[PDB]
């Protein structure tokens, strides 16, 4: 549906344990382990193996084409890494408990360079609707709830169309924009 | 041609045979938190406490519904196989269910795909249905009879012309005598689903209900004492009397009507009990005062007092 | 529309005061039931001529449907 | 003769459909009198 | 021994359409005898011996390998039953407990009247040997952790079916309330696993339950109060006129008419 | 997981073809076959790609490697995508050669599929060869002789029509 | 009431509105099921009899609206609670804006009601916040007055 991924920076493994109380106060049943991992390529390239769509690969660019393909597009890269750069500097993964609350199958956990495990990221994607950023309004008062002080104020993935269609896709490229500010610095 | 209907009955012998042989190998290998019994030819299951399923092949009560659907059913989870949403409409592609080939590369979620491919079977697909058949008669026979045994309001059922198996729609418009129009009031559509009733009342309250019929009995009961006290409220607006306080729930109701000398009522399922206050009351029996029905002994007490 | 109401609310009550005391002394409350019974249940026939006719009709081309197969 | 056969399922449906069509339309008109009947 | 033939080949054809992993068939003819081995997840074992006579180790005129194979089980699980029932009979001397002989069965209620939905169906596959209760409520996942811990050892059902009845009563009351206008909900965050309901209108008052088991099945709840003193007192003299005066509609009649007299009491402080 | 595919190719007169439908449909079990219209192109950096679209299905992809008994196989990974695919393989770098659309019926079988078909050349459609192809391409991940083995017997129930093989 | 009637009245209600778009399958017999769409927010179908509505099933936009074919698939309930409740909602609100007497207006009674919910996800409660204690927003109309106070709210 909506989501909006940001991060939550001592104790950063207790922030995790502390920030999942605090859902836990609002109540939401555990459901699942949910999986997101990010793969990195030279020319440069991303796909995003994500879960809760498992047969979805999601390659992405920076700014540019995003192709949803099943899980044999992976079978593709490994294949086909003779003319491209494979598994060029490191993968990104980024595990955590699944905690949907009452529709709102919002979830955290601790992003893992595998195994350095030095960020943490919040998956906030709100299911109901496609339309996104005219609906931006209801995510927050979910959001204050969920953490403090420090809301995002948008996702930026928008463009403000006249008609907006969001899907999934377009929710990859916010996770790599969090990557990537987690690869840059530390 | 006696050729022809002499193997007609063979073809349906042998289809027979697979459908009691698929139900069979169904009902021991897989449990559904219900003891299927089985028997030389008999598949002898407990879908609710009070029925008893008598799946049973017969050899050389009825209800014709569930047994045509089982023939029909078949041929669905036969039909699964090479049919042509099987092929891929892009010409090369391996042979795979077209929604299912269509929701790995488009992004479906996680528990959309899993639903899909959790198709039941046979056996459950009709025993849930049986679990809704008889649901329905439980259901539907005491809504006739509530209007039998109450005649003080008249229940009144309008049923949906399009009820699929698993589903049911139903209207309820709960008028007293005659009054139509001067009073419309509580109409509830209630919902026949395959475990349990559900209901949503005019008001917005929705209850979501108990399978058994005596459960649903209590509920119309207690809509019941519940429009009789709105039929004051109603004639309150209408009449030349006013309102005063109001008290919709506490199961009994209680309402209390202004007049131009105060006539408050309470009507509990099992308490029907009204008042005249001058001016300290004395109670009021109806079993002595005006004719046909409750609201039409009600106006008349009113024009008898202002 | 206040007085439309409240003068017409008084006729009324006038006529069903009358009423209650024209219900004890006679018969006609009664003689009324008489004819709306009577008349419900010739309204109840004519819905079943209705009925039958139009379910016979019904059962002629539905044996129809069957000759034909 | 597949053909032919199909046309059949079709036909008696479509004249199947109408008589649940006219019955829920009687059965509309009738089910109100059931309700309506007073003092029984 | 063309009669035992008949039985294993007839055992075969049994085996390809039913029991297919639950019955294994061992066919002897040093001896000619014929064993069956139903429910092979864990006892029961039946041996055709060659008069004829059939043995179990927990009357083949009828030979329907089928047929014998149902009322052998079906005896067995009867006994099975049976045993289940002076187990039951451990925590109470006075319990009321139905076996139906019809089909397998274990219907026992659990608190004072039943309605046949308390009362958790206890009744073991004939076929697999595995102990089923289904009760209509308690959300299926925690039926399914109950059933599958009870399955391995008949004790265990004693210590969870005290706890069923905490739940019925918890259950319970939430249906009585259902219609009236309230939001019933379990523990809560906090500015004998109590349940109370929090009305819509009048939020910011609370109407609190804690229960207990005072005798065997039955269990008695004291009403309290905590909302986030005025109209504490008045309770308690209703709380009086209660006990001069089911139980659950007892609970209904004082939720509403609190409801109403708070708000009107409320506009009381206002005014004062 | 990665598959091997086991195809081999003939084509088959206008002529002949009225009789070749009606005998592949009846051989096999089917039911009603499909006309299947279809875009295909082929894409070079050498790791030559095939994407296909159909007129509301995705656009499917197919890879074919080299060829490695009566049968060709060639190491095959096929992944759907979804649409704007070209437009994404235009930013990888990928170039396009030529693309033609094909046209036919295919029938089915227990793993192997039938397709016949005619090549459309693209500038606007023309006829590139007046006789359609048939193949018998079989998916099946870890190839082994023994599915190969049974292309033979029904390419022999095939063989007056059309003889086809390899190449 | 004549078939013909009935497309007309609903080819009618497509016009007051730009944003519903309505569609008239007619798949069973002589009972319209049109598909109403409110923009992007979301769909809904209704089964109703010779122009008397009886039931609507809020299926958001995201949700399927087909089964195996062009079959609308009427039954299937949405997966998600906000939309549950608005099933309910539109369920029982369609009841109180039945007019015996007039079927004209009953259905477009029914549509100024959809139409209010172009703006969900977006409009505050008089009452309290936009989001209410469980996790649904505004999700209730008032027939008359069109506020947005929730369920919980009145
Ligand atoms: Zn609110």
């Amino acid at each position: 549906g909506v989501t909006c991924v940001s991060q939550m920076p001592k104790s950063v493994q207790q922030t995790v344990e502390l920030l999942t109380r605090k859902l836990e106060m609002l109540g939401a049943e555990k459901q699942g382990t949910f999986c997101v991992d990010c793969e990195t390529y030279h020319t440069l390239m991303y796909v995003m193996h994500n879960s809760e769509y498992p047969l979805s690969c999601f390659a992405l660019f920076e700014n540019g084409p995003c192709l949803i393909a099943d899980t044999n597009f992976d079978v593709l890269m490994v294949k086909l890494k003779g003319f491209f750069q494979s598994a060029k500097a490191s993968k990104i993964e980024t595990r955590g408990t699944r905690y949907q609350y009452c529709d709102f199958l919002v979830k955290v956990g601790t992003v893992t360079m595998g195994p350095s495990a030095r960020g943490i990221s919040v998956e906030v994607e709100y299911g109901p609707c496609v339309v996104a950023s005219d609906c931006w309004s209801l995510l927050l008062e979910f959001l204050q709830s969920f953490l403090g002080s420090h809301t995002p104020g948008a996702p930026a993935v928008f463009g403000n169309r006249h008609d907006a269609v969001y899907g999934p896709a377009d929710t990859m490229v916010q996770y790599m924009e969090l990557f990537n500010k987690i690869r840059k610095q530390q | 041609p006696h050729w022809q209907t002499k193997l007609e009955a063979a073809q349906n012998v042998l289809l027979c045979k697979e459908i009691f042989a698929q139900l069979s190998r169904e009902a021991v290998q897989i449990k559904s938190q219900v003891p299927h019994i089985v028997v030389k030819n008999q598949i002898i299951s407990q879908p609710f406490p009070s029925l008893q399923l008598s799946i049973s092949l017969c050899h050389s009560d009825h209800l014709y519904v569930l047994e045509h659907n089982l023939h029909l059913l078949i041929r669905e989870f036969h039909k699964q196989t090479l049919s042509s949403i099987m092929m891929p409409h892009p010409a090369s592609a391996p042979f795979g269910h077209k929604r299912m080939r269509l929701s790995g590369p488009q992004a479906f979620d996680k528990n959309e795909i899993n639903s899909l491919q959790s198709s039941e079977g046979l056996l459950e697909k009709i025993i849930k249905q049986a679990k809704h058949i008889f649901l329905r008669s439980r259901a539907a026979a005491t809504i006739d009879s509530l209007a039998s045994r109450i005649e003080d309001p008249q229940i009144q059922a309008h049923w949906s012309n399009i009820n699929d198996v698993y589903e049911s729609s139903v209207k309820v418009l709960i008028t007293s005598q005659g009054y139509e129009q001067i009073c419309k009031s509580i109409q509830l559509q209630l919902n026949i689903g395959v475990e349990q009733i559900r209901v949503v009342h005019r008001d917005g309250r929705v209850i979501t209900l108990s399978y058994q019929e005596q459960e649903l009995q209590d509920f119309l009961l207690s809509q019941m004492s519940q429009h009789q006290v709105h039929a004051v409220q109603q004639l309150a607006k209408v009449m030349g009397w006013q309102v005063l306080s109001f008290s919709n729930h506490v199961n009994a109701s209680a309402i209390t009507v202004a007049s131009p000398y105060a006539i408050s009522v309470r009507n509990g399922p099992e308490s029907g009990s009204k008042i005249m206050v001058q001016f300290p009351f004395k109670e009021v029996q109806w079993n002595k005062m005006e004719g046909r029905n409750f609201v039409y002994k009600m106006e008349l007490l009113m024009s008898a007092l202002s | 529309q206040k007085f439309l109401d409240i003068a017409r609310q008084t006729e009324c009550f006038f006529l069903q005061k009358r009423l209650q005391l024209s219900v004890q002394k006679p018969e006609q409350v009664i003689k009324e039931d008489v004819s709306e019974l009577r008349n419900e249940l010739q309204r109840k026939d004519a819905l079943v001529q209705k009925h039958l006719t139009k379910l016979r009709h019904w059962q002629q081309v539905l044996e129809d449907i069957n000759v034909q197969h | 003769r597949n053909q032919q056969l199909r046309t059949l399922q079709e036909e008696c449906d479509r004249k199947l459909i109408t008589l649940r069509d006219e019955i829920s339309i009687d059965l509309y008109e009738l089910e109100e009198e059931y309700y309506s009947s007073s003092s029984s | 021994s063309l009669q035992l033939e008949v039985l294993h080949s007839q055992t075969l054809m049994l085996i390809r359409e039913r029991w297919g992993d639950l019955v294994q068939v061992e066919r002897y003819h040093a001896g000619k005898c014929l064993s069956l081995s139903v429910w092979n997840q864990q006892v029961h074992k039946v041996t055709i011996k060659i008069p004829l006579q059939i043995f179990h180790d927990p009357k083949i005129d009828h030979l329907s390998i089928e047929k014998l194979l149902i009322d052998s089980v079906h005896a067995r699980a009867h006994q099975k039953l049976q045993e289940l029932k002076a187990i039951l009979r451990g925590f109470n001397a006075n319990e009321n407990s139905s076996i139906e002989t019809a089909l397998p069965a274990l219907v026992v209620p659990i608190l004072e009247p039943c309605g046949n939905s308390e009362c958790l169906h206890i009744f073991v596959d004939l076929h697999s040997g595995m102990f089923q209760l289904m009760l209509y409520g308690l959300d299926q996942a925690t039926l399914d952790d109950m059933e599958k811990s009870v399955n391995d050892d008949m004790k265990r059902i004693i210590p969870w079916i005290q706890q069923l009845k905490f739940w019925l009563g918890q259950q319970r009351c939430k249906q009585s309330i259902k219609h009236l206008p309230t939001i019933s909900s379990e523990t809560l965050q906090l500015s004998k696993n109590k349940l109370f309901i929090k009305l819509t209108r009048l939020p910011q008052y609370y109407i609190v339950v804690e229960m207990l088991e005072v005798p065997n099945k039955p269990t008695q709840l004291s009403y309290k109060y905590y909302f986030m003193s005025p109209a504490m007192a008045l309770l308690l003299q209703q709380f009086k006129e209660n006990i001069q005066d089911a139980f659950n509609k007892v609970l209904a009649h004082f939720v509403a008419m609190c409801d109403t007299n708070m708000p009107f009491v409320g506009l009381r402080l206002e005014l004062s | 997981i990665n598959m091997m595919e086991y195809l081999l190719q003939g084509s088959v007169l206008d002529h002949s073809l009225e009789s070749l439908i009606h005998r592949l449909r009846g051989l096999c079990d089917n039911m009603e076959p499909e006309t299947f219209l279809d875009h295909e192109m082929v894409f070079l950096l050498p790791f030559v790609l095939r994407a296909r679209r159909s007129m509301g299905a995705p656009w499917h992809l197919r890879y074919l490697g080299q060829p490695e008994r009566h049968a060709l196989v060639r190491n095959c990974v096929d992944i759907a995508t979804s649409e704007n695919l070209t437009d994404f393989l235009m930013e990888m770098g990928f170039r396009m050669d030529h693309e033609f659309v094909a046209k036919g019926h295919l029938f089915r079988k227990g793993i192997m599929k039938i397709m016949v078909y005619k090549i459309f050349r693209i500038l606007s459609t023309e006829a590139l060869s007046l006789s359609y192809l048939v193949e018998l391409s079989v998916v099946a991940p870890a190839g082994q002789d023994m599915v190969s083995d049974d292309m033979k017997n029904f390419a022999e129930q095939l063989k007056p029509l059309v003889h086809l093989e390899k190449i | 009431l004549p078939p013909q009637y009935v497309d007309d009245v609903i080819s009618r209600i497509d016009r007051m509105f730009p944003e519903m778009s309505i569609h008239l399958s007619r798949p069973n017999g002589t009972s319209a099921m049109l598909l109403v769409t409110l923009g992007k927010v979301l769909k809904v179908i209704v089964v109703m009899r010779s122009l008397f509505i009886d039931r609507t099933i809020v299926k958001g936009y995201n949700e399927n609206v087909y089964t195996e074919d062009g079959k609308l698939d009427i039954w299937s309930k949405s997966n998600y609670q906000v939309f549950q409740k608005v099933t309910d909602h539109a369920t029982t609100a369609l009841l109180h804006y039945q007019l015996p007497q007039m079927p004209d207006v009953v259905v477009r009674s029914f549509m100024t009601w959809l139409r209010s919910y172009i703006k969900l996800f977006q409009a505050p409660c008089q009452r309290c916040g936009k989001f209410l204690q469980d996790g649904l927003p505004p999700t209730w109309r008032d027939f008359r007055t069109l506020e947005a106070f929730h369920d919980t709210c009145r």
